[PDB]
């Protein structure tokens, strides 16, 4: 019953406005925003995880973005 | 009080199907097995079958395999017996009374019995007459 | 008796040091309590109810839209407007459309266009509040003894019987004592305040279905909410979620009902607990409770009784439970009066040397002089055995053999304690009894660690846990120091383990 | 299917008599038998559950006994409101069988 | 209208079965499975992306898992 | 002129349910309705004892098989390039009014 | 063309075949044979009660 | 003395709106919730709603949300109830009485009650007749 | 919205009688009930707040009791100025419900 095919996977790019485009281009970002507002400690946890991978000081930020966008959505 | 009340007498044709209701009062409807028992006028009693008012499962005798169907209605607290393929032998009086030890679903014999094993709630009975 | 094959029963043997046994009752299981004396009592939790409610927000779904007004302005003649915006039942957005001579009036260019639609609701959640007062836990006390094949059946006189008691505790009057006439009076100091961390949970009603959700969940839902004012046009705030204003490529702007979102909220509720209603009582069927337990005033009622003469006959095939006991149901013809039951568990006909630990302490028939029926519950040893009654010529003897050995029961109790730590951790240490600087200090360390665990790992689904656990178990084989790798590996193992114990 | 023979077919006695009824099953039904009296076409009067037990509300002039397969119902004092058709009912194995019946007549 | 608070964020761990737990513990995995069935080329694209980050040959697989679980859900 | 490939029913209407309750080590349960295809079934296992009307302890394998029905389905109609149309318009500048555009 | 109730919109077909709801493969005569039946009605068991 | 005094009887048309006043005397006007209670002639009492004379907040019953509005006047110490969308069912007698523990606003349920929960102040009442 | 049944509908008694009224709520209102008598079309006379308490100014012939959900109002001595319509009122959860009424008549 979880209607998993989000049609943004196969969106059509035609010159009209789409079905929910205006409310679509913010929704994942504000979902992540509400999740990190409700779970602030996982930011420090993900920092301690991501600091242990990469040893490059610019891959650390990449792992931070990866983990902190895994944790709201596919979680 | 604890009482089962049935529908009125019915007159049906041979080959048709009759439906007899059995409504409960005074007790939790999903706690007592409703047994249906026939009685010909020139004969004693004969057990037709059993429904559980919880979950609507059925069982019946060997003399009625495929001829009887028992449904429930938990909202109105009612038990329906539909007897199909009527014959002149089916002219009888039908009764329905409750079987105390209705925990789950329809059987329960080696556990406890008695205390209106079935006796007490059947009420007025239902005369069913099959003729033309 | 009220704990027979419930498969989540936990029985505690011994309460030593002052007749004070603490217990973690829950709706999912039951607790059998036994000792050297003071007969075996089954203590439960059945119905968490909540009486009075308080209405937090209401969320619409099925919106009906009409009157759809619209107004445009020439490309420099100001913002668009229409009287209907002053009504505040209506939804309004302002888009920029084209305009030319072939559009109407203007210079040329882009001018504002508002469209407005009536908003009326049909289905809504009431969203009631739970406060940690106002509730009553119902606890059923059940004593193994003169009772047969019970566990529900006829509860009004069964409550009047000396074997049972209902205990309606509440944070208005906790710490209640129930009378068991002849058995004594069992006291219990339960803590209904610290049960499920209420006031974080809102009770939630869709149509006839009812959940318990988090308030940090329930505030964050983007649907139109109502609030608490129960007055006319319920002024639905938001009302922008449930509609969508879609225009053409440049020209006319139409409204869109987004439709009943009731099943989408059902799929969003994957993680709440069900409940029911009785009139106004929100009946919760889940939840646990910590409770100190006074076994001070218990008598056995049958110390100064005789032993029954003959006609033992047991009727119903001794019936091994899940891991448990053997539950033998016996019948006494020919007896005279309230005489004791001689029963035991012997290895063979050698001094009958009983090695059982029967759990039904001091079993007693009523009188009946006739077919009176008893339940008996005996632990047998894990080898061959015989359940033996010891009194009479051809007394009655039955053979028995188990399944599994002592170390199998040790691993089985280990995974029972593992589930005890998984659900309800920070009070699993108060399932066992008296602790001075062992259980209290273990509970305190588990309190700090579980508080830090919940603080930094919240928002953890099952699949999230598995991902992070596998990631940290990979890092446990990584770089250095043998300590931070050990902390990482232990924490990933805790994550994977708490993922497995929930679903399995 | 557990054929349940009820003896005798019909009886007659005066007011205040003791009368006994026999029910014999072909198989062992050890204490699982019940006893009805049914006035013709009416709501009946209650006699015996579990082959030896009276119910509350029943007058104590009725009694039942029987251990293996033979069961004896006993009216101590016959009364003019005890004319009915008397039935016995098995409980075991569930093709639940009734007796043929036992009618009484007031002398 | 996107009812973004999945309550699995705040699930209760009590001894009864939850509201949709039996259908919950597979749903994200089979969503990712259907997405990679419908878009197989992004696997090769994400491999070419993730091979360029980390230079460690065991962080590559981590970036693969990160990207291939970002792309169905937070996308 | 479009044809109808797969539909979907986004609501349900349940009834009648069904039930089993075969005591443990007495086999699997019948329920004739599960032979018919309007009904839906998931056989589960239930712990039982002296309470629930059983002599032996263990799992009982029941399934309530309830009658699926539908209201307000959604249809998924399919189109091929046949039976298609465009209605293009041509409007040469030339000389027209303001009201004729 | 996906149609729900008096409003219709275009739909990419792989998205369409990836929906988990019942199928109703051909047409609407009477009540049909509903396929796959498991996205909808959901029945579970807790505390070994019904 | 402590007394609420209302306006006279009114005759209105169906579909119109009626306004009933409720003026206080003998007590601090911002210290007691004014409850409005209707009474049909062939029926008992029925609680319409509640206003706080401090801050003018309202609440009312489920049978009248959207139809009733309650305003205040702290200067003249008066309470106005405006009932809109009148029908023939609204022909009744309207009452307005206090109830204390009226410190901040809304209702005040679980804190204390009684002592003219709203018994005392009522005065003469207001007959409202809706016809043509 | 708690339904508050008031028994009986109407009564009649002579001067100097004891009479009792019953109010039963469908839910638990534990001590949150009070009692009115209303003379027809008039400013009423005061009986009971908090289901057991008299107010100052009330004559002491009226009394009230009740603990769980059943509440008993009691007039010790009926007087000719006690003819009125008697009401009981819930306090809890605030769809505040009144009883249907209880009328009296002078014999
Ligand atoms: C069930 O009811 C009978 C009579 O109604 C009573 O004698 C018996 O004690 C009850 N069962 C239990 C377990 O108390
Ligand atoms: C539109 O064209 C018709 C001729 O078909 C003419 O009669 C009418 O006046 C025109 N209207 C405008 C507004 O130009």
């Amino acid at each position: 019953a979880v209607t998993l095919p989000s049609h943004s996977t196969r969106k059509l790019q035609t010159r009209s406005q789409t079905w929910l485009e205006s409310r679509e281009y913010t929704k994942h970002l504000i979902r992540v925003e509400n999740w990190i507002f409700r779970n602030p400690g996982f930011a420090l946890a993900a920092a301690a995880i991501a600091w242990l991978l990469g040893s490059s000081t610019s891959q650390k930020v990449i792992y931070l973005v990866m983990i902190l966008l895994i944790a709201p959505a596919y979680s | 009080e604890v009482q089962l009340v049935q529908s009125g007498p019915d007159v049906e044709k041979p080959g048709a199907s009759v439906k007899v209701s059995c409504k409960a009062s005074g007790y939790t409807f999903t706690s007592n097995y409703i047994h249906w028992v026939r009685q010909a006028p020139g004969q004693g009693l004969e057990w037709m079958g059993v429904i559980n008012p919880r979950g609507g499962s059925t069982a019946s005798a060997q003399k009625f395999q495929g001829r009887i169907t028992m449904t429930r209605d938990t909202s109105t607290s009612t038990v329906y017996m539909e007897l199909s393929s009527l014959r002149s032998d089916d002219t009888a009086v039908y009764y329905c009374a409750r079987g105390g030890r209705a925990l789950f679903y329809d059987s329960y014999t080696t556990p406890r019995d008695g205390g209106s094993w079935w006796f007490d709630p059947w009420g007025q009975g239902s005369l069913v007459t099959v003729s033309s | 008796i009220r704990c027979i094959g419930v498969s989540n029963r936990d029985f505690v043997e011994g309460m030593s040091g002052g007749t004070w046994v603490d217990v973690v009752l829950e709706h999912g299981g039951c607790v059998t309590v036994m000792a050297q004396d003071k007969p075996t009592v089954d203590i439960e939790l059945v119905t968490t109810t909540v009486s009075n409610m308080a209405e937090v927000r209401s969320y619409c779904y099925e919106a009906s839209i009409s009157d759809m007004a619209s107004d445009s302005r020439c490309p420099t003649q100001g913002e668009a407007y229409l009287d209907k915006q002053s009504d505040t039942q209506y939804v309004c957005k302002r888009t920029l459309v084209d305009r030319g001579w072939g559009n109407g009036c203007g210079l040329f260019g882009k001018g504002s266009l508002v469209t407005c639609a009536k908003f009326a609701c049909s289905k809504k959640m009431t969203g009631k509040s739970i406060q940690p007062e106002n509730l009553e836990y119902r606890i059923m006390l059940s004593v193994h003894g003169s009772q047969h094949s019970g566990m529900i059946v006829n509860d009004t006189g069964h409550e009047t019987d000396e074997n049972r008691a209902k205990v309606e505790i509440t944070p208005n009057s906790p710490r209640a004592e129930a009378t068991l006439g002849g058995f004594g009076s069992l006291g219990l100091d339960c803590e209904p305040r610290t049960g499920l961390d209420f006031s974080d949970l809102y009770y939630l009603t869709m149509n006839n279905k009812h959940w318990l959700v988090h308030k940090e969940w329930f505030h964050d839902i983007p649907l139109p909410w109502h609030a608490g004012a129960d007055t006319g046009t319920p002024h639905w705030n938001n009302k922008e979620a449930l509609v969508e204003f879609k225009d053409a490529h440049a020209k006319r702007q139409t409204v869109v009902v987004l439709g009943s979102q009731e099943g989408a909220v059902h799929t969003a509720l994957a993680g709440a607990l069900e409940a029911e209603m009785d009139g106004a009582k929100g009946r919760l069927s889940s939840g646990h409770l910590k409770c100190r337990l006074k076994m001070d005033k218990l008598r056995l009622k049958g110390v100064s009784y005789s032993l029954c003469t003959a006609a033992f006959t047991f009727t119903k095939i001794p019936a091994e439970t899940l891991h448990g006991t053997v539950t033998v149901e016996v019948q006494y013809a020919g007896t005279d009066g309230p005489c004791k039951v001689p029963a035991q568990m012997a290895v063979d006909m050698q001094t009958l040397t009983p090695v059982g630990r029967l759990i039904t302490a001091n079993p007693v028939i009523t009188e009946s002089t006739e077919n009176s029926k008893m339940m008996l519950e005996l632990d047998p040893p894990f080898g061959d055995s015989y359940i033996v009654i010891g009194v009479g010529e051809k007394k009655i003897t039955h053979h028995w053999h188990r399944s599994g050995s002592t170390i199998g029961k040790a691993f089985e109790a280990t995974v029972r304690g593992a589930k005890r730590m998984a659900v309800l951790g920070d009070t699993a240490w108060d399932f066992g009894s008296v602790g001075g600087a062992l259980n209290s200090l273990g509970k305190g360390i588990h309190q700090i660690f579980g508080a830090a665990f919940k603080s930094l790992f919240g928002g953890m689904s099952w699949f999230s846990q598995i991902l992070i656990g596998t990631l940290l178990m990979w890092l446990g084989l990584n770089t250095k120091n043998g300590s931070i790798s050990l902390m990482c590996l232990a924490l990933g193992g805790v994550l994977i383990f708490l993922s497995t114990a929930v679903s399995a | 299917d557990i054929q349940l023979t009820q003896s005798p077919s019909s009886l007659s006695a005066s007011v205040g008599d003791r009368v006994t009824f026999t029910c014999q099953a072909s198989q062992d039904i050890r204490k699982y038998l019940n006893w009805y009296q049914q006035k013709p076409g009416k709501a009946p009067k209650l006699l015996i559950y579990d082959a030896s037990n009276l119910k509350t509300g029943v007058p104590s002039r009725f009694s039942g006994s029987g251990s293996g397969t033979d069961f004896t119902f006993t009216i101590s004092s016959l009364q003019p409101e005890d004319v009915a058709t008397y039935y016995c009912q098995q409980f075991d194995d569930l093709p639940i069988t009734f007796g043929q019946g036992t009618r009484l007549q007031i002398k």
